[PDB]
């Protein structure tokens, strides 16, 4: 029942990083109106219409005090991760 | 330049429905969150609802949840507020407001507002009575009309200095009454004619009234 | 629930002088705090967002600071068009909440009202009601007392008052008071009087007429 967080207000607290457990982890900070559900997706380079982000954290939120951690699995190759308008490249082995 | 134009307001009876709309121009509508805000006569601003740029996210003030529905048409650049089960306390000027981002406040641009009056009263034009006069004063009593608003000019607008048109009062009868006055030189009463032009657009009531010493 | 409290309710400032308005939140809203200006009869206009950032087109004499639970809007040199109702709005948490507003009016010298009394017209008397109108013209400050007297007996419960917005030319207020009687009650009495207490009058001023003179 939360609204989707304003896509213009995210920044990297931790850019996408190898977790050690065959997943990608990251943390965003959010400067807008809370609480809200984080819009997160990923694409493989050249394929902008097909989301490839498989979330281990399926319902990531920014609570009034807390939230921002995201864990996902990505398919091999060049990918782009988007949290709102915020992006980062990820090359997956 | 960014432009927001509301319509759909008027008189509606308690329990019934009303749809407001807001035509947007001058910006890429589908990139921005949109909000509705309301203001009862003489009172503060009151957030009503939000819809995100892509219509996926919606949120409502407690006072209207379950009764109001916000929506938008991004191809027609239009915002909507469907208001069901209207109560007297929903009466207000309703503003649409644009977000500078995807859904959050603040409200960077505002429409002009549309007046919503929830009431069982019947639309009625005013009686207009004269208020007859160094300095003299004279005027018009604009009594027993519904709904707001009424406009009043003097000498068809060729007289504005010294004019005061007062806020209307709601009387016990559910009807409004206002007065409009002007102070003129007493030496003018013998030669200059004074006429107040009252316009009650809700009832198509246009009344000119000569004020005689 | 986040409660937004503005202070003070009303602020009188001489032109060219400084005005300082406060906004308190019941808990922290970080920097997600906006200020709006609304002039009478117009939609609000965004002045400040992000607690301290001036919106597009806002003159440099508007500045704002604060964060957490305490915020301040300052107008360093108050100009004629800066006189309005100012609202804060927190948007750190859903639902966004407006403060109740601070009115900023012009301070000027004391001006006593000019008082005028108007009997009911014969046109209105045909209708079986009588309205008696008392005008208090161009006074300052806003606080004023009207007392109706019918054959020297003080009335209550049968009058309604209305006040104009501050005049942009001379910064005064005007007030209209209507005493409403039935035609029968009106014709039972002779002396109708309007008694006015105001800071600019060294003693109360009475305007009266005799029914039928």
């Amino acid at each position: 029942t939360y609204t989707m967080c304003d896509k213009t207000k995210f920044t990297w607290k931790r850019i996408p990083t190898d977790s050690g457990h065959d997943t990608v982890v990251m943390e965003v900070a959010f400067s807008g109106t809370k609480p809200c559900r984080i819009p997160v997706r990923a694409v493989a380079h050249g394929s902008p219409d097909v989301n490839v982000a498989m979330l281990m954290t399926p319902n990531p939120t920014i609570e009034n005090n807390g939230g921002g951690f995201i864990e996902m699995q990505l398919p091999p190759g060049d990918n782009i991760i988007y949290v709102g308008e915020l992006s980062h490249q990820w090359f997956q082995k | 330049q960014v432009q927001l134009v509301e319509s759909g307001g008027g008189v509606v009876q308690p329990g019934r429905s009303l749809r407001l709309s807001c035509a947007a121009s001058g910006f890429t509508f589908s990139n921005y969150g949109m909000h509705w805000v309301r203001q009862a006569p003489g009172k503060g601003l009151d957030w009503v609802a939000v819809i995100s740029y892509d219509a996926i996210s919606k949120s409502y003030a407690d006072s209207v949840e379950g009764r109001f529905t916000i929506s938008r048409d991004n191809s027609k650049n239009t915002l909507y507020l469907q208001m069901n089960s209207l109560r007297a306390e929903d009466s207000a000027v309703y503003y649409c407001a644009k977000s500078p981002t995807a859904i959050d406040p603040p409200f960077d641009y505002w429409g002009q507002g549309t007046l919503v009056t929830v009431s069982s009263a019947s639309t009625k034009g005013p009686s207009v009575f004269p208020l007859a006069p160094g300095t003299a004063a004279l005027g018009c009593l604009v009594k027993d009309y519904f709904p707001e608003p009424v406009t009043v000019s003097w000498n068809s607008g060729a007289l504005t200095s010294g004019v005061h048109t007062f806020p209307a009062v709601l009387q016990s009868s559910g009807l409004y009454s206002l007065s409009s006055v002007v102070t003129v030189p007493s030496s003018s009463l013998g030669t200059q004619t004074y006429i107040c032009n009252v316009n009650h657009k809700p009832s198509n009531t246009k009344v000119d009234k000569r004020v005689e010493p | 629930e986040i409660v937004m409290t503005q202070s003070p309710a009303t602020l009188s400032v001489s032109p060219g002088e400084r005005a300082t308005l406060s906004c308190w939140a019941s808990q922290s809203v970080s920097s997600n705090l906006a200020w709006y200006q609304q002039k009478p009869g117009q939609a609000p206009r965004l002045l400040i967002y992000g607690a301290s950032t001036r919106a597009t087109g806002i003159p440099a004499r508007f500045s704002a600071s604060g964060s957490g639970t305490e915020f301040t809007l300052t107008i360093s040199s108050l100009q004629s068009e800066d006189f309005a109702v100012y609202y804060c709005q927190q948007y750190n948490n859903w639902p966004p909440r407006f403060g109740q507003g601070t009115k900023v009016e012009i301070k000027r010298t004391v001006a006593a009202p000019s008082v005028f009394i108007f009997p009911p017209s014969d046109e209105q008397l045909k209708s079986g009601t009588a309205s008696v109108v008392c005008l208090l013209n161009n006074f300052y400050p806003r606080e004023a007392k009207v007392q109706w007297k019918v054959d020297n007996a003080l009335q209550s419960g049968n009058s309604q008052e209305s006040v104009t917005e501050q005049d942009s030319k001379d910064s005064t207020y005007s007030l209209s008071s209507t005493l409403t009687l039935s035609k029968a009650d009106y014709e039972k009495h002779k002396v109708y009087a309007c008694e006015v207490t105001h800071q600019g009058l060294s003693s109360p001023v009475t305007k009266s007429f005799n029914r039928g003179e």
